[PDB]
RNA sequence: GGAAUUGCGGGAAAGGGGUCAACAGCCGUUCAGUACCAAGUCUCAGGGGAAACUUUGAGAUGGCCUUGCAAAGGGUAUGGUAAUAAGCUGACGGACAUGGUCCUAACACGCAGCCAAGUCCUAAGUCAACAGAUCUUCUGUUGAUAUGGAUGCAGUUCA
């Protein structure tokens, strides 16, 4: 088959910086190559086809190009939009074969995240279950940590976390941390505390409250 | 619009059989390739089958061969997919794609929305709702707990309510049941006055939940 | 002395000029429709030729993806159309800011025309070698040979 290589994997690029995406594939296929955007949960929309005309609905920001076996996808002025992974395609021989996709993020200020905690709710707690969430808001870099603690203890092995992907708009980033308690558990403990770590924060933030009606 | 509609996916268990079905309105299926490509959970993108506008060249990946079958139907402008003997390897996100007939080198022009199959002996469950209470900004959000298969989808006040609100990638929990939460910021002057409910669709379970969420005291 | 030194297409740098914040322009893997089915290659038939070839008619193939090529691969009338098959018309969709578009246009590229050389085909005519005699004249085979052709990427300038 024709392997399709794509490189960076990844890139950060900033706002108006020109963006270069390239695909070697592993033998000749004329000019038979696509590109295409992928947003998360969306599916793939075509960029470039035949290695350099411009699809329909495609700012002409985005060019393609061909130099033997290697293609270019050239985003000229990065904008916040662009975020998404693009993955070249091979259209020359069966069967039809992807790169392996590189991940586009814009690069912007550092952002430091708003930082909210909520306790279970009542309903949750008497059904055996508490679940604590930490929300991290519109922060940049998408590097985190956030670490719990109940009545400062450490916590480990009991939380998990999801990100959004990157705001279209302000190119920021948001996290919610659960920490999974049972009830009897989240009952023995009075202060339950997450403590962020970001580079946008001179010192972790911690957000804490007391277990309890008050 | 012209555009590519896509339904059939689902849960199933090991062994067990789908069909995708992907109606074309505003073109015509018969000047038109019909290209199936999946993407794991958060993998890449795999060229899976395709029947060519002629119908009758179909191309099936090994893996998939005899497993596999797609046909047309020229009157309902739709091309199936007929997934046999399915197993673990073929959960993913299946998108139904097009080319324009003899475009042989082309790319894909139009593309189904996708339709997640999810191959699991793993029961399905609604999901559980609960209230992230708020306590000049507020965040409040639901958690939505214990559901299986994906996907769920949050919105909050039937639409109405778009910004601020970010509604996380689902979770895989160690008990094999998803969870998510969906948060919003809101003005905390509207606290008293405005209702803020979020919409729970998971369909995988013909389940909509809505939740309003309120102050609760601390 | 005379002939010929050609007709075009898609692009397009620079400077200038018109126009467009979304264009009666431009782009389309969308939809419908109008007109049309080229060149090249091959086969046969009618006309020319010794032949090779040529011209006309019919058919096949070709054409599209593919404007570096297009063998392979796919598509191939449910198809196709640049310069010798509208790359047409309407609608729909789309792009655009020291950007889009149009005029002016260096320039290279491409489609054709004419084609020097070269190559290749043919060998009527002629020549040669051998052979044959019909007595001063001859015919036979084998070969070469264009001045016959086809091909032809050179050249197609200056103003
Ligand atoms: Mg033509
Ligand atoms: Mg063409
Ligand atoms: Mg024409
Ligand atoms: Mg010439």
């Amino acid at each position: 088959d024709i392997q399709m290589t794509q490189s960076p994997s990844s890139l950060s690029a900033s706002v108006g910086d020109r963006v270069t995406i390239t695909c070697r594939a592993s033998q000749s296929v004329s000019s038979a190559v696509a590109w295409y955007q992928q947003k998360p949960g969306k599916a793939p929309k075509l960029l470039i086809y035949s290695a350099s005309s411009l699809y329909s609905g495609v700012p002409s920001r985005f060019s393609g190009s061909r130099s033997g076996t290697d293609f270019t996808l050239t985003i000229s002025s990065l904008q916040p939009e662009d975020f998404a992974t693009y993955y070249c395609q091979q259209s020359y021989s069966s069967p039809i074969t992807f790169g392996q996709g590189t991940k586009v993020e814009i690069k912007r200020t550092v952002a430091a995240p708003s930082v909210f905690i909520f306790p279970p709710s009542d309903e949750q707690l008497k059904s055996g279950t508490a679940s604590v969430v930490c929300l991290l808001n519109n922060f940049y870099p998408r590097e985190a940590k956030v670490q719990w603690k109940v009545d400062n203890a450490l916590q480990s092995g009991n939380s998990q976390e999801s990100v959004t992907e990157q705001d279209s708009k302000d190119s920021t980033y948001s996290l919610s941390s659960t920490l999974t308690l049972s009830k009897a558990d989240y009952e023995k403990h009075k202060v339950y505390a997450c403590e962020v770590t970001h580079q946008g924060l001179s010192s972790p933030v911690t957000k804490s409250f007391n277990r309890g009606e008050c | 619009e012209v555009q590519l509609v896509e339904s059939g996916g689902g849960l199933v268990q090991p062994g067990g059989s789908l069909r995708l079905s992907c109606a074309a309105s505003g073109f015509n299926l018969y000047s038109s390739s019909i290209h199936w490509v999946r993407q794991a959970p958060g993998k890449g993108l795999e060229w899976v089958a395709y029947i060519s506008s002629s119908y009758g060249y179909t191309y099936y990946a090994d893996s998939v061969k005899g497993r596999f079958t797609i046909s047309a139907d020229t009157s309902k402008n739709t091309a199936y997919l007929q997934m046999n003997s399915l197993r673990a390897e073929d959960t993913a996100v299946y998108y139904c794609a097009r080319r324009a007939a003899g475009m042989s080198t082309y790319g894909f022009d139009y593309w189904g929305q996708g339709t997640l199959v999810t191959v699991s002996s793993a029961s399905t469950k609604g999901p559980s709702v609960f209230p992230l209470a708020p306590s000049g900004t507020a965040a409040l959000g639901c958690l939505v707990k214990d559901y299986f298969p994906e996907p769920v989808t949050v919105s909050w006040n039937s639409g109405a309510l778009t910004s601020g609100v970010h509604t996380f990638p689902a979770v895989l929990q160690s008990s094999g049941l998803y969870s998510l939460s969906s948060v919003v910021t809101v003005p905390s002057s509207s606290l008293g006055t405005q209702t803020y409910i979020c919409n729970v669709n998971h369909k995988p379970s013909n389940t909509k939940v809505d939740k309003k969420v309120e102050p609760k005291s601390c």
